[PDB]
């Protein structure tokens, strides 16, 4: 065979085809025999489906990399939840095997992120920022903000960490620097001038995490935000031009954490005491403008803030309402509970921050000297002083969740007879639930849970799930009734689920008024037995308040809180794997790893040409 | 330029030279395009004196670590707890990162793996095994052993996983094939003449982990107890052909590190009940019995070779040691696992004891006890049977625990100091007050001079830091009679000459000096003891002291070591277990142990640790 022989006998045997390739290459390629036999080797290896050896060959012939850049290394290090011990061991090992040192040694990451973490890119503002120190190079800071440790006084008992909000934002923007310049180039706009009038709208959000087995209670609260839109109004005479709208704000892959507090959602004192910094600097932000070094030039930025991502309970407890099922229910309309049953559609949005402060002041002073309940009424029941701003809108997920649980219960009830038997008893409810679970399991292959997450909800909204259910309905009238109800629901739901209804499906949106009206009509007429005076919140939102906000603020579901809560399982796992561990640090390093896992840059390096 | 053109257009452009090379291979080389173009590209690279790229090109066929040797990658996965999802992720990551295939994808790595688990190599056994399925290709079996699930009878819920013991063997042996062959190469022993006379020595151990913690188990899913029965190949020598009773072809270099301790079976049942434990281990024990006589035939290194084994059952702790010997528990008159003496006769004399205990004679004593062929009364019969009360079931030569091996000695020297600050043979019976007093003054003394806090229980390191001539001569300051000071000082010094004799791996090559003096040294020790502290050992003697002053020479003669048979190893390996359950359970106890065992067995292969060079 040719492969076991020496080069003397090999070249002696092959000299005919060697000079054949020689003359043919001097004929076609002009003095390039090496690339000719390279293309011959590539074709002979690809014809046999051994693409792997051809790829190794092409990675040898001027191959991109023997060893990797420290950046993508840090990416792999975090984006798979590996320990530092783990990475070092793997590193030594692989460096032994054929190793031209491939990964980077652990040491080099610890000063390779100084380019990605907060507190590294100089900047300033005009005017100078009020009540917020003009020192920038700092990074992570303990979350107490100098709580005078005196024992007898109010205790110093909370463990928390956070950033300077502004440093977080500038990290985020200087991070997106690449994409913003690329988009400016894509919009074909000039790049040197018109570099002083960008408007970046970015949503904040905050929700908790209860009962964590701690290594002060078990619960915890995480506070994050995500950049949504970056647009330009320059040079003027126009409203603006969107430079970069985020494509997938729902996925936690864009949910950058900004503070963490080992406390509970209810301890209003402790929560505000830690949050004062955050609120105050958010306040000072919206005034001035921001100068960074970006695109090679000193560029300017303004800001607006959309506070969306909160479950209801939080919104109430932070807007100073009465959570959660009391007389006042609509976080937007001043309607009482019961009147939202006879009428369900026309409800103007009124609730707003400034007037809520006004109403609280009216409560405190009581200039009219009214008695208790008229005082509740004239102020429309705003007793607690709100402290944090809110944008007036609802989460996208928990609408789905509440609708799911309500349909679940309405099925459990329509299994039996409640308009034939007005007040059923508890055991009948348990049995109807049991036969409902049997129906949902025998068909559709669905198992019960304690509480319904998003996936169980999405499963419980298929029309065929309602078909399998309604088989047990005795009255075929009521059967078709809930079928038409479900149909209306399916036609109307993807409106708020949509990321952009003005681009997804404007048809249901334009047909949403009449669809909602017909929905409320069927619900009342065939089901007043149950919604005489008691109605639920998200239902009220979706049958009374969807069209207003969908008209005004571009899109809902776009501002899903889904991201923060959904992603919070990252806070679950990080605590396990990469802990320090000691709660003095546990936060600090968790937050570090989190934000690291959050920036675009390493996600980009994770994609690596699809 | 030809380097930038697409492959469809470059095929259309070089199709004519493609037909030229095709007909050249058809006429001269038999129609092979690949070898032709490979040697062509080699001789074109070597024309530019570019030797490095040419040698990479040539080795890339059948060498160079193609992107990396897939076996190495499976290892580096296991050796770091790295989970499948992770692996795939970072794999795509690095491949799409830099233009190459560095690691191998899963499916192929795992197909390659299937050559390392049990149940992959043929073998034979001459003569055939006794009542053992002739099949050879099976793998991870269920340890219930076909338990008829009928509700009425004792339930069959106990979940277990294990191996056909023989197959686990043939796996571990086919692993250490490489080492036995290289060792035959160093010893220069012939090969067509070393095919038969082989003997492998097998160590074993079995302990259980308490109430293991796990995640997402707020209610009981019996995720608490686990008893991991395991073994580890100890040595291999030769027996062909003349006298040559043994040439140690391979002796393990460190039998304690769990890196070398292979698992055999895992059972979600506490060591408590005899029921389930015998229920599962029965198959294993019967197999071990049927594996002593007949000879195992292995296709190793290209040769069909014969193998016999010797079996030692060691790595058990005192509790289960009794529980598989049929003795009572625990600290009754019968105290020594080897010298069947009681406390009082061990207090009269302390070193004249012959190892008489053996599994067979204990079986015999059990028959004696059950029949009572003399109709003797209860207690008198238990005396005449000497500790054997329950039918033992598991042959196992016990040995002194190399782990504690000191703790009774430590508490004894502690009591010595506490009673020497007192004048205990001047006031023969003190109550609790002077007891706590002497304790406190002694502990303040130790903290003053050697800087050690007092403790409630004696671990290892406290004992080590306590058996220091420094602590002894420093606490001598408190005892008034210098006669007794020299007494306890000679005590400590003899103890310090004699403890490394057993603590070490093998004195026959480490320190034979104290070994050849050991019987005499221990005799002087017992003399000093029953001379100056006979007030203290009238008839009350603790266990560890009998064991240490008892038989160490007899053991190291019958065996050749102590630390080379301890169960310390398994106590480390439990850590492994935990972590694996933490990071590789499949979330179903029906599948859990199967997965855990698979990964662990991978983690304990001499093959894969050998791929852990770490230079
Ligand atoms: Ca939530
Ligand atoms: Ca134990
Ligand atoms: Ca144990
Ligand atoms: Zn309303
Ligand atoms: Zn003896």
């Amino acid at each position: 065979h040719l492969l076991s022989l020496t080069r003397r006998a090999q070249k002696h045997r092959l000299r005919d085809l060697k000079n054949q390739v020689k003359t043919f290459a001097e004929k076609e390629e002009g003095g390039d025999v090496k690339s000719v036999c390279l293309t011959l080797f590539l074709l002979a290896l690809r014809a046999g489906n051994e693409h792997r050896q051809a790829d190794e060959l092409e990675a040898m012939m001027q191959g991109r990399g023997f060893g990797l850049h420290p950046a993508v290394c840090l990416a792999i290090r975090v984006n798979t939840f590996l320990s530092c011990s783990q990475y070092h061991k793997m590193y030594r090992t692989v460096k032994a095997t054929s190793g031209r040192q491939i990964f980077q040694p652990l040491h080099t990451l610890r000063n390779a992120e100084k380019e990605l973490l907060p507190g590294f890119h100089q900047f300033e503002w005009q005017p100078a920022l009020k009540n917020v120190s003009t020192s920038w190079d700092v990074g992570i800071i303990d979350g107490l903000s100098g709580w005078t440790v005196s024992v007898d006084d109010v205790p110093a008992d909370t463990i928390s960490r956070r950033f300077r909000y502004d440093v977080a934002l500038v990290s985020a923007l200087k991070d997106l620097e690449e994409d913003i310049m690329e988009g400016l180039r894509e919009r074909a706009l000039d790049d040197s001038m018109c570099t002083s009038g960008f408007t970046v709208v970015v949503k904040e959000s905050c929700d908790g995490m209860g009962d964590v087995s701690e290594k002060v209670p078990e619960k915890a609260v995480r506070f994050s935000f995500t950049i949504m839109s970056i647009s330009i109004r320059l040079e003027g005479e126009d409203d603006g031009i969107t430079i970069f709208q985020e494509q997938k704000p729902n996925s936690e892959l864009s949910c950058r954490p900004l503070c963490l507090m080992f406390v509970d959602e209810s301890d209003h004192e402790t929560l505000t005491a830690i949050l004062g910094p955050v609120v105050a600097e958010r306040k000072a932000m919206m005034e001035s403008r921001l100068i960074i070094s970006v695109g090679g030039l000193l560029r300017s930025f303004r800001f607006f803030f959309r506070g969306t991502g909160y479950d209801e309970k939080m919104v109430r407890e932070m807007e100073g309402l009465e959570a959660s099922g009391s007389t006042y229910i609509c976080t937007l309309c001043d309607s009482t509970r019961a009147e939202a049953s006879q009428n369900m559609v026309l409800h103007s949005i009124t609730r707003s921050h400034d007037e809520n402060l006004e109403r609280y002041e009216i409560w405190r002073k009581n200039p009219f000297s009214e008695s208790a309940d008229e005082l509740r009424d004239r102020v429309k029941g705003v007793s607690a002083k709100p402290f944090m701003e809110t944008q007036p809108t609802l989460d996208a997920l928990h609408c789905d969740i509440g609708n799911a649980t309500e349909f679940y219960k309405i099925f459990q009830d329509e299994i039996g007879e409640v308009y034939q038997k007005p007040n059923p008893s508890r055991e009948e409810r348990r049995r109807w639930r049991s036969t409902l679970d049997k129906q949902l399991r025998k068909k559709m292959k669905l198992k019960p849970v304690m509480r319904m997450n998003g996936n169980y909800a999405r499963r419980l909204m298929t029309r065929e799930a309602v078909e399998a259910v309604c088989e047990l309905v005795p009255s075929e009238e009521r059967r078709e009734a809930l079928l038409k109800l479900m149909d209306l629901y399916l036609q109307m739901k993807p409106v708020w689920r949509s990321t952009c209804p003005s681009r997804d499906c404007p048809d249901q949106l334009c047909q949403y008024s009449y669809n909602s009206q017909q929905f409320a009509d069927l619900l009342s007429s065939m089901f007043k037995y149950r919604y005489d005076g008691k109605i639920t919140n998200y239902l009220h939102k979706t049958l009374a308040h969807v069209p207003e906000i969908v008209e005004r603020d571009g899109s809902i579901g776009a501002w899903a809180s889904e991201g923060n809560e959904s992603g919070n399982k990252l806070f679950r796992r990080f605590r396990k794997m990469n802990a320090r561990q000691s709660k003095t640090f546990e936060l600090e390093d968790i937050l570090k790893h989190h934000w690291l896992y959050t920036s675009k840059y390493l996600q980009k390096f994770m994609e690596a040409h699809k | 330029h030809l380097l930038s053109l697409t492959r469809r257009a470059q095929k259309h452009r070089l199709r004519d030279l493609k037909n030229q090379v095709k007909t050249f291979a058809e006429k001269e080389e038999g129609g092979d395009v690949k070898s032709v173009c490979l040697t062509l590209f080699l001789l074109a690279l070597r024309a530019g004196n570019e030797h490095k790229q040419a040698d990479e090109l040539e080795a890339m066929m059948q060498g160079r670590g193609f992107g990396l040797h897939p076996a190495v990658c499976l290892a580096i996965r296991v050796n770091t707890f790295l989970s499948c999802s992770q692996y795939h992720k970072m794999y795509r990551t690095v491949k799409a990162t830099s233009g190459r295939q560095i690691f191998q994808p899963l499916h192929t790595l795992r197909n390659a793996e299937k050559e390392l688990l049990p149940g992959f190599h043929q073998f034979e056994w001459q003569p055939a095994l006794k009542n053992v399925s002739t099949s050879w290709d099976v793998g991870i079996i269920d340890g219930l052993s076909g338990w008829t699930v009928s509700v009425d009878d004792v339930p069959a819920d106990t979940i277990s996983r294990r191996f056909r013991y023989d197959v686990a063997l043939v796996s571990a042996l086919k692993d250490l094939e490489e080492d036995i062959m290289e060792g035959l190469r160093e010893r220069a022993l012939d090969d067509s003449m070393c095919t038969s006379g082989f003997t492998v020595v097998v160590k074993e151990s079995c302990d259980g982990m308490g109430d293991v913690s796990e995640k997402h188990g707020s209610g009981p899913a019996v995720p608490e107890k686990a008893v991991r029965f395991s073994f580890t190949i100890m040595s291999i020598s030769i027996r062909l052909e003349g006298e040559d009773d043994g040439i140690t072809i391979f002796q393990e270099q460190k039998p304690n590190s769990e890196l070398s301790c292979r698992p055999l079976c895992l059972m979600f049942v506490d060591e408590s009940d005899h029921e389930t434990l015998t229920a599962i281990l029965g198959p294993v024990v019967a197999e071990r019995k049927a594996m002593m006589e007949s000879r195992l035939i292995i296709s190793v290194g290209g040769l069909l070779r014969s193998f016999r084994f010797f079996f030692r059952g060691t790595g058990y702790d005192e509790k289960m040691v009794r529980e598989m010997e049929g003795l009572e528990a625990s600290g009754s008159t019968y105290i020594c696992t080897l010298c069947d003496s009681t406390r009082a006769e061990a207090s009269q004399n302390m070193v004249l004891h012959s190892i008489t205990r053996s599994h067979d004679e204990n079986l015999e004593r059990y028959e004696i006890w059950r029949k009572n062929p003399f109709s003797e009364s209860a207690d008198e019969l238990r005396d005449r049977v000497k500790g054997v009360s329950a039918k033992p079931f598991m042959e196992t030569q016990p040995t002194l625990d190399a782990l504690h091996c000191d703790i009774g000695n430590a508490t004894e020297f502690y009591k010595i100091f506490q009673d020497e600050i007192g004048e205990v043979y001047q006031k023969p019976n003190p109550s609790r007050e002077e007891r706590r007093r002497w304790r406190s003054t002694l502990d303040k003394q130790l903290r003053k001079k050697m800087k050690l806090k007092p403790v409630m229980r004696m671990n290892g390191n406290y004992a080590r830091r306590l058996m220091t001539r420094e602590a002894v001569e420093a606490v001598c300051e408190l005892v008034p009679s210098e006669e007794r000071r020299e007494a306890l000082l000679k005590l400590m010094d003899l103890y310090l000459q004699m403890k490394p004799v057993w603590r070490s791996t093998c004195p026959s090559r480490d320190c034979p000096d104290q070994l050849c003096q050991y019987s005499y040294n221990s005799q002087q020790f017992a003399d000093l003891l029953s001379s100056m502290f006979k007030y203290r050992y009238d008839g009350k003697i603790t266990n560890y002291l009998h064991k240490t002053l008892a038989h160490v020479p007899e053991i190291v003669e019958r065996d050749g070591s102590i630390g080379a048979w301890a169960s310390e190893g398994n106590e480390s390996g439990n850590k492994l277990f935990r972590r694996f359950r933490k990071m590789n359970a499949r979330q179903s106890k029906t599948f859990e142990l199967e997965d855990i065992l698979k990964h662990h067995w991978l983690y304990t292969s001499k093959y894969l640790q050998k791929f852990m060079e770490a230079h």
